[PDB]
């Protein structure tokens, strides 16, 4: 049982910064994970950070150009999205990943879906 | 060359007998030795010889009126009931040198399967009354897959006399007494399976072991007992000594569940160790209650006799509840 | 009956079969049931982060290759024929170290239905992985799983079900363990995707709530004793300095064999855990017992007598602030 | 195919689940034991490991050959092509048939037709202990070796060599820590049960134990601990805080000793030597600590209207304690 | 869908398919693909020198030898069918002890392609050597690799290559040691050469980093507190023999339990670690400590006051300066 | 290239192969050459006396049978062909316990050559037996060997030799254990005579010197750390009874533990050792510092200055000696 | 990443000692090899040591010739050059090699490759 609830998304031309706040049983869920969809497309795998040692990956598109990371003081993920693009536009959720819920890629995998901010630039 | 004829055409996959009746077989045991019996693991190993007796009218033969003695190599051609134990953590066989197996075949179609195992069998036990306790452990046997409509087991009449448990010696139980039971109710998820089970209750043994581990709980509360006579003037060592006293009953309270690390139950032996604790503390507490006043003789002349005799009476008490 | 009859019909069965070959190869995903029947939980370890498990674990699915007429009965048939059979490849994915069992046969049964439903039965032991959130250890709750997945084939292929629903896991009740209670049991069915393609899955869980009475004997009680003979130095008078400075450095050092000796009895975790924070709590008491009567022992070459009430009644409240916090 | 077909002729129409005579002569295995390395003695849990070769040797008249070479040393996979004895021990808890980089299996086939089978085998055997006199304790670790389904009226076992020559342990063999292997005896005797009658052949290994690591393990600290003890009574009775430090740890310190004196020793209902020893060093250990509250509390006595109990228990005591010591030492030791 | 016209096919790739061939026998080198999901870490062992690995190891080649046509799909065959076929030796050279699970079946997976392609999948546990450097250690960062690599075949007949480059290797986000952090994996690939020839290599690393926090707690306050416990003695009366050269002993003596048990948790090293440096200065302070106040006994039959202050300050830069050089 | 071609030179090889026969059957032995690559000696124990290595163990002998024509080139076989073929009956005659690693298949390499030799590599782990010499331990040198011998072939029908004299053993330099060095290795070839006849041995011997630096630090220092202890006493006033009382008590009794702790690291020898010669010695001299206290304490109802000079004094010439003696 | 300078090489007539000093990661490359390369000849081994033990080896030219130890604290390997000959004139080149890295006499299984000093007599 985890609540996840995204923020700072909006309208740009640039930086910005993506947070995700998790809240609840979030030790049988280690991983959190960035996915994005665009109107029409499929949705789209961005990065995943494990909670515990900060274990990063990213999608190519987004590799050395978005960074994940977070705190566990406040149980927040964070995507920084920086040098951003026109194909950088859609709905990015955050979710939430069991232990042995499979690879990180797919989204049917993940369990516990954030709102999902609108970014178009 | 009857031999390769009885196998010729022998159906290994079918019980004797499917669409009948229930195949018979006579069990018997023979306990080689019973070891590793761990309270803490709350396990037993026992090395038996277990033998199977059953009628398989596909390998009767009238050629001669003589059994034939086989080794374990036709063991794998024939067919065998399916026998487990149930409460078995681990089991294996003996091949050294080979396999311990034997096959014994009667012209009326009798077999004699006997086999050389060694099992670890779990067993619950109830440290209630640690170590002043008797244990009760049980060999569960009962065929896998086979119901009632297939296998059914009993104990072979031989049973009562080549079991073997008197002869066995045992470093700290003793066997007082063994029981063979049939159980034709056990009610599996697949269908009604019936068991037999050999239940042997063991004592532990009442002896050094158990004054060894009586026996620092005792001293300590003794050698409380000696700031009694020991003038209150001196104040760091009436205090030295009750301290010791406590600290090293604290300890041996932290060691004792140590060796039992998952035994979470209430143990004879914690009790006796609070007992201790109490004493050798109000000791501590008796000392600095005069000490504190002083700033009574009579204090100490009590405490000279009323440990002593306290200490007495709550072990009558503890030792009669623990028989 | 008659046993030729019958050898006949299951050697025509096995004739030309194709293990290699699941049923319905190219068509529908043979769907495979499974119930499984808890014999044990035999062992718990936090160091290890694992748990033992005793199961019986069956599978049933249907093979038209091993229909057969003409005979009103299930048979059941010597476990050996396993090896002729196509059975599912079923694995446990977050398993350690797992065995059938041999004695005196392999633990392992084969019962066939007239309509071609195969009955395959396995007794089976697992030391299973259990990652376990011991912030609240002692006082904590675990959540260990059993995840039961198709190696090989995907979705396209197999699918598992828990047979019955909610009855499909028989036993829990025989689970005995001193340290644990088994609160709730679930069980769960989903896909899990890999690069290879979607896997079928069934998950079997357990809530475990530990059994607290054991820490309050062997670590709780100690410390709150080593505390109260902290404080019988405040009754002794200040001129003896042996019988003060002996309690305060007793008490304090075996406050430290406490909590080094515990921590040994648990994996190397780099978080405090409850029990810690007790122990740390209990060691700045007789710490401080023991810095009060330096402090008393500094001036005279009243503290005393408020160092008897204020530290038992600052002990109670921490105690109460403690044990609220945690339970 | 010189040898291919000699071979081949003796497999042909040979049924190895049959014994060489069958239904006729009993079957005589002779065997002879070559112990590489007799492995350490394990007290707790009562039993012995051991590397042999396992050497048997029969008459097998179905393969009599005629050729030129009068012993065939073939390879170790043709054992199972032809019958060997089902040798078991009885008293093995878990032995193993060593397999490294091939079957360490030896089989030759002479025109006679006596076969040599050899096997290298490690075996671990229940060997039970009275350890009334431990430390200074012997024991006789018992191996039990049949078959395990041919009575004796079928097949029976003998030793090679004589009684005596059979079982040979060299000295450099002697893989053992804390026991000396004075020598071994063999005998041969007959057991009965449901299956039948069976021959049981024994050999008993005599072991000596050192007790050179209990002596300075056990034995040392505790007669230091006793004298540490007696040094309290040469300090004046006026230091009553520095003789009461005497007796605690004096005391604390036999309790430790007693501990892991038995901690890897198995627990025994029955009292060993060193617990006797342990046990009178304890009494000598506490009445040091009585002799000195006897001191303090007749004192206080004196002083509420240089001791005559001091000056007697520094003579006693050592006396009493060393007079122990002859004592416990002849009496053990003689036997 | 047709199982009779598979089942054809099928023994028709293994009608006279020789096992002691590897594919292209004569010819260019068989390129053995290879993925890794990591499964779990389970175990890092300082004493052993080693840790305990979890994965599922793939294998991609292609086998003309096995293609087949008109059937547009891949065959996932059961695992016993890997028996028939020839499969690439490969092993782990840094490998202890290795085992495929075998629960219920063995843990094995192979899917054949229309042309040729085998996809062989094993789920391994394995402990591996693991060389550590305990030098900084508790402040340590270690390097533990697997090497993967032909065991008979040189690269004239096989090479490696590891499938997808640096994506290759999934799951190192699910290790989860309480005591490191992953820093990094990396992939490298290259030829080893021996007597018998040049053989092909891959290796998988990882950068491990010891999280302090544990050792913090277990070992560096215990050591602090008997240290500061050790400077109470300077604030007693220089007559209070007793109760001073009882805080003298018990500190130094704790000390060394500290020392001497901490060193029976790790391997025999001969060389000074990083946390020996720091129990050798507290043991220093605390010993120094006693002789101060043997000094002070040994004058009297103001340097009280200057060890209040003296004492701990030095404590500061030690501490300054050994928490600036190792971290 | 033709594999059809390979595929027939390789079936005539071992049709009619028989694999009981020796190469050359009643003719003159077959040679076999070894070889060994050292991986790495994972474990020496003392309690056990024994060690353990992992090796390539490589045999080459000739075996005409295997011989082929118009192949030039050296067939690699999968090494599952090995058990179709006759190989030596070698083992480790002072093996505790060995396995053939398995992981992904059996570590096993068989390479056959035109004129038929054979190469046959193994990857093999061995616990063998190392009896040691403890008497200067641990400044201790130990011979610790691995016997390799003909099981069951004489003398008369094998025979073995070190293929390449003394470069048949590499990789002596990758051992690194941290209590010894390898001061040397050594191959020797003989006969050893049983009763069943004369058999072919070689011996593979390494010299171990054990690195003291552990040992100093372990059990050589606190032992110099608690016999200075001691001293202190010497420099208190012989008024405080408890206070020097309590430095003897300590120190011996800490010498005690020290002692005991230490011998249940290692086997259960009757012999002194190095370490108890030294131990010992600084027993006595803690000991009799207890003693010269109540010598004092004993006529006081000058000795003190004389033992504040002559105890390290003689401490000294202990250690001189000793250090001497066994360096 | 190590770094190998080389120094002490020259012309002469006689006792030589080339030296080798390492700096960096020298725990994961605990063995340093000696090679040589005369002109137009391959690159040939000289011999190795191991940092840990000293456990040493000669090709067969310069066995009882040469003479290679070390010095833990320097970081330093020495190869002592003594009663030369004019076959010894080579490029001494110092290399590194890997714990898994293959059998000791193969250069190409060696990573890090100093300067190499000339040497002709
Ligand atoms: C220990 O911890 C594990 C997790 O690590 C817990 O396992 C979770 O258990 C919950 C149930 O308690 C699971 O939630 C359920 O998942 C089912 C599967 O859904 C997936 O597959 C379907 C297709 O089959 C997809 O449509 C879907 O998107 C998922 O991909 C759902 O079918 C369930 O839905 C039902 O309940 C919900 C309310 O919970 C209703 O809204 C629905 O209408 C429906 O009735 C449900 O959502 C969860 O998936 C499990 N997680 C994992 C990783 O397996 C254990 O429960 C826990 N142990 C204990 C004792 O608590
Ligand atoms: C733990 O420790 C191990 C060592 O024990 C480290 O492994 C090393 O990793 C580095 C990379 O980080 C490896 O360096 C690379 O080697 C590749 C292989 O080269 C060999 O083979 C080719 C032919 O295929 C030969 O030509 C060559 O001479 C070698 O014999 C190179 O291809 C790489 O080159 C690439 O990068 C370099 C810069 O680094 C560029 O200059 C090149 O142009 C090219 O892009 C590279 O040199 C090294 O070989 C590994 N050592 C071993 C023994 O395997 C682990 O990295 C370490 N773990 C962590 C996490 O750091
Ligand atoms: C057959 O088994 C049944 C059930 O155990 C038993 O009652 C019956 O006596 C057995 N028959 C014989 C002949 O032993
Ligand atoms: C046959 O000859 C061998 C030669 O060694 C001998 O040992 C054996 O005893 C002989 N057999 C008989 C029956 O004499
Ligand atoms: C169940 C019996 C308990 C007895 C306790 C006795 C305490 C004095
Ligand atoms: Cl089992
Ligand atoms: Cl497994
Ligand atoms: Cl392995």
């Amino acid at each position: 049982q985890v609540q996840l609830v995204e923020s700072g998304g909006g309208l740009v031309q640039g930086s910005l910064r993506l947070s995700c706040a998790a809240s609840g049983h979030t030790f049988n869920y280690p991983i959190m994970g960035w996915f994005r969809q665009a109107p029409g497309k499929e949705r789209e795998f961005v990065g995943a950070i494990s909670w515990s040692g900060g274990s990063t990956s990213y999608a190519d598109s987004v590799k050395d150009r978005f960074t994940i990371s977070r705190d566990n003081a406040k149980n927040t993920v964070y995507l920084e999205m920086n040098n951003l693009k026109p194909e950088d536009t859609a709905v990015y959720y955050c979710a939430a990943k069991g232990r042995y819920s499979g690879g990180l890629y797919y989204p049917t995998n993940y369990d516990y879906w954030g709102q999902g901010t609108q970014v178009t630039v | 060359p009857n031999l390769d004829g009885l196998i010729a055409g022998y159906a290994r996959n079918f019980r004797p007998g499917i669409g009948g009746p229930p195949v018979n077989v006579a069990l018997a045991l023979e306990v080689a030795s019973i070891d590793h019996i761990s309270e803490a693991n709350m396990e037993y190993t026992m090395t038996v010889f277990l033998h199977q007796s059953w009628r398989d009218s596909r390998l009767s033969y009238n050629h001669t009126n003589e059994t034939l003695g086989l080794d374990s190599r036709f063991v794998d051609k024939l067919w065998l009931p399916d026998t487990f134990i149930v409460n078995a953590k681990s089991a294996w066989f003996h091949d050294v040198t080979v396999e311990n197996k034997l096959i014994r075949l009667q012209p009326d179609g009798v077999i004699l399967y006997s086999i050389r195992i060694t099992s670890t069998v779990a067993c619950d036990m109830d440290l209630a009354k640690y170590p002043m306790d008797e244990q009760e452990c049980m060999l569960d046997l009962e065929s896998y897959g086979y119901s009632s409509e297939d296998i059914v087991y009993y104990w072979s009449e031989s049973q009562e006399h080549i079991h073997g448990l008197d002869k066995l010696q045992l470093a700290q139980f003793t066997i007082t007494s063994y029981r063979f039971t049939t159980e034709l109710m056990n009610f599996k998820s697949a269908g009604q399976f019936p068991r037999l089970s050999l239940h042997f209750h063991l004592r532990r043994n009442r002896g050094v072991y158990i004054i060894q581990s009586y026996m620092p709980s005792v001293l300590l509360v003794a050698m409380s007992w000696v700031s009694f006579w020991i003038s209150q003037a001196a104040v760091p060592a009436r205090v030295s000594l009750g301290i010791t006293t406590v600290l090293t009953m604290t300890t041996l309270m932290v060691s004792a569940r140590s060796s039992l690390p998952r035994a979470s139950a209430i143990k004879a032996l914690d009790v006796y160790f609070w007992i201790c604790y109490v004493f050798v503390f109000a000791a501590l507490v008796e000392y600095a209650f005069a000490h504190f006043n002083a700033d009574a003789d009579t204090i100490d002349i009590y405490a000279r006799a009323v440990f002593p005799a306290a200490f007495a009476a709550v072990n009558v008490i503890y030792w009669a509840a623990y028989a | 009956g008659n046993m030729s009859f019958v050898k006949e019909t299951v050697d025509k069965l096995l004739k030309g079969y194709d293990i290699r070959l699941r049923p319905d190869f190219g068509g529908p995903p043979v769907c495979v049931g499974m119930n499984i029947d808890i014999a044990s939980i035999d062992m718990v370890s936090e160091v290890n982060m694992d748990y033992t498990l005793t199961m019986y674990f069956q599978q049933y699915w249907r093979d038209k290759r091993l229909a057969y007429s003409g005979i009103p009965l299930n048979l059941t048939l010597d476990n050996r024929v396993a090896d002729q059979l196509w059975v599912p490849d079923t694995y446990f994915l977050n398993d350690k170290k797992s065995f059938v069992h041999g004695v005196t046969v392999k633990n392992r049964m084969i019962r066939l239905h007239p309509d071609g439903t195969v009955l395959y039965g396995l007794r089976i032991t697992t030391t299973a992985a259990c990652m376990m959130d011991l912030r609240r250890y002692p006082l904590d709750e675990q959540n260990c799983t059993l995840e039961i997945e198709s190696y090989g084939y995907t979705t396209d292929d197999i699918e598992f079900y828990w047979r019955g629903g909610d009855k499909a896991v028989t036993g829990v009740e025989r689970i005995e363990l001193p340290q644990f209670s088994i609160v709730e049991h679930r069980l769960v069915s989903r896909n899990v995707v890999f690069a290879t393609g979607a896997y079928p899955r069934l998950s079997l869980s357990f809530r475990l709530k530990r059994n607290i009475g054991y820490f309050i004997l062997q670590t709780y009680m100690p410390s709150i004793l080593i505390t109260i003979l902290s404080w019988v130095s405040f009754w002794i008078n200040y001129d003896a300095s042996a019988a003060r400075v002996a309690l305060g450095i007793t008490t304090v050092l075996t406050m430290t064999t406490i909590n080094t000796h515990l921590r040994e009895t648990l994996p190397k975790i780099p978080y405090v855990k409850a029990i810690d924070m007790y122990l740390m709590g209990c060691f700045v008491f007789v710490f401080l017992a023991l810095l009060e009567y330096a402090f008393v022992n500094y001036i005279f070459f009243a503290i005393d007598r408020w160092s008897r009430i204020v530290f038992p009644f600052t002990f109670s409240l921490f105690n109460l602030v403690y044990w609220l916090y945690y339970v | 195919e010189n040898f291919t077909r000699i071979l081949d002729s003796l497999l042909d129409g040979y049924d190895n689940r049959l014994r060489p005579g069958f239904g006729g002569p009993v079957t005589e295995v002779k065997t002879d034991i070559y112990v590489t390395s007799f492995g350490p003695v394990s007290d707790v849990e009562m039993e012995y490991t051991m590397d042999v070769f396992f050497r048997q040797t029969w008459i097998d008249k179905r393969l009599k050959y005629d050729g030129p070479i009068e012993i065939l040393r073939l390879n170790n996979m043709m054992v199972t092509k032809v019958w060997t004895p089902d040798t078991f021990f009885r008293n093995g808890k878990k032995s193993v048939s060593h397999n490294m980089t091939a079957p360490n299996k030896l089989f030759r086939i002479m025109r006679n037709g006596t076969i040599l089978y050899t096997m290298r085998l490690t075996i671990s055997a229940e060997c039970p202990m009275r350890l009334v006199d431990f430390p200074m304790d012997g024991h006789a670790c018992p191996l039990k070796f049949g078959s395990y389904a041919y009575p004796k009226s079928e097949m029976i076992y003998t030793w090679t060599k004589g009684p005596e020559k059979s079982v040979e342990v060299p000295k450099e063999s002697s893989s053992l820590v804390q026991y000396d292997l004075i020598g071994q005896t063999v005998s041969s005797e007959t057991i009965k049960s449901i299956t039948g009658e069976y021959i049981v052949m024994t050999v008993y290994f005599h072991l000596r134990r050192k007790m050179g690591y209990f002596m300075i393990q056990t034995y040392i600290p505790c007669i230091m601990t006793v004298i540490l003890s007696q040094v309290s009574f040469w300090i004046n009775k006026e230091s009553v805080p520095a003789r009461t430090v005497f007796g605690i740890t004096t005391v604390l310190t036999m309790t430790t000793l007693s501990i892991s004196a038995r901690h890897s020793l198995p627990k025994v209902s029955y009292a060993t030597a060193m617990d006797w020893f342990i046990a009178v060093c304890f009494a000598f250990v506490f009445s040091a600590l009585i002799e000195f509250a006897a001191v303090n509390y007749f004192t206080n006595i004196q002083m509420e209207k240089t001791s005559k109990i001091d000056k007697y228990a520094r003579i006693l005591f050592p006396v009493t304690f060393g007079a122990f010591n002859m004592v416990y030492w002849v009496v053990y030791l003689s036997k």
